[PDB]
């Protein structure tokens, strides 16, 4: 996260840190708890991931230093990537992780509500991007979960900012015209959380951008409301 | 939480 501040413990209890174990253990991506055995994240996070056996999901974490060999985690039973996904820049950048065991909800780990189909017309004015990503283009993963308040940008304005790309309605953009606050390397897969009528909604999945926090380059997020039926298809099967 | 995800 560029231009953000340290989160307080329990502030974003749906936020997870997804780690890879191969060749050595390191943070891979962010993700969001959406159900008691379900993490919603970005499909591009799994580039080169040949098996869910190398993945570890840690919830209720503020600081990466809380993670040691004796730290409890959730194993991943299945990686479900949208089957229209080709690359982040072309959309469908969405994936589900089916966990091997269930998350016991509490004040440190609980789900974020998905947006409602009726909320496609609502204007969100209180949106935040979170993660342990870089604070600048060439940096390192942060110990403390960072947060940054970012305004949503219309599809029309986002398309003007990304000449040469096709910004679809399955994408949602967020950023200041002058830049300065955005997601960066290591934040992808994490949430864009918007508070509406005192309830937090998972509006976006951190996906891609041209650099980080540049003037007139908003962050591009998977527009979660456009995938509610896909999520229910995969999580409510049989 | 209008949208419901079954356990
Ligand atoms: C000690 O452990 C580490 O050092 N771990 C680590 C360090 C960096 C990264 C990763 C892990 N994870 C991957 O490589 C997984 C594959 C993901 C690829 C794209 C991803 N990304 C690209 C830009 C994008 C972005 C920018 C601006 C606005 C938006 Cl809305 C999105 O954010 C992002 O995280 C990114 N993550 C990393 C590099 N790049």
């Amino acid at each position: 996260i560029v231009g953000g501040t340290a989160s307080v413990r329990g502030e974003w209890p749906w936020q997870v840190t997804l780690h890879t174990t191969s060749p050595t253990q390191r943070h891979l991506c962010g993700g969001s708890i959406i159900g008691n055995q379900w993490i919603l994240t970005a499909a591009h996070c799994f580039y080169g991931v040949e098996s869910p056996k190398i993945l570890r999901v840690y919830s209720g974490i503020l600081n990466q230093s809380e993670i040691k060999e004796d730290t409890s985690f959730f194993g991943v039973q299945e990686i479900i990537i949208h089957d229209q996904y080709k690359m982040a820049e072309s959309g469908y950048d969405i994936a589900l992780l089916k966990l091997e065991t269930t998350v016991g909800y509490g004040d440190s780990q609980r789900p974020i509500c998905l947006p409602s189909k009726g909320d496609r017309n609502v204007i969100y004015t209180d949106c935040w991007v979170t993660g342990w990503g870089y604070r600048k283009l060439r940096d390192k993963i942060q110990n403390t979960l960072q947060k940054a308040k970012i305004p949503l940008v219309t599809n029309e304005e986002c398309q003007k900012r990304y000449r040469g790309h096709k910004i679809t309605h399955k994408m949602i953009c967020a950023g200041y015209r002058e830049g300065g606050k955005d997601a960066c390397k290591g934040d992808s897969g994490g949430p864009l959380s918007c508070k509406h009528n005192e309830v937090w909604h998972l509006v976006g999945i951190t996906s891609w951008g041209e650099g980080c926090a540049q003037r007139e380059r908003p962050g591009v997020y998977t527009n979660v409301v456009e995938y509610v039926d896909w999520i229910l298809e995969k999580t409510q099967a049989v | 939480c209008t949208t419901k995800i079954k356990p």
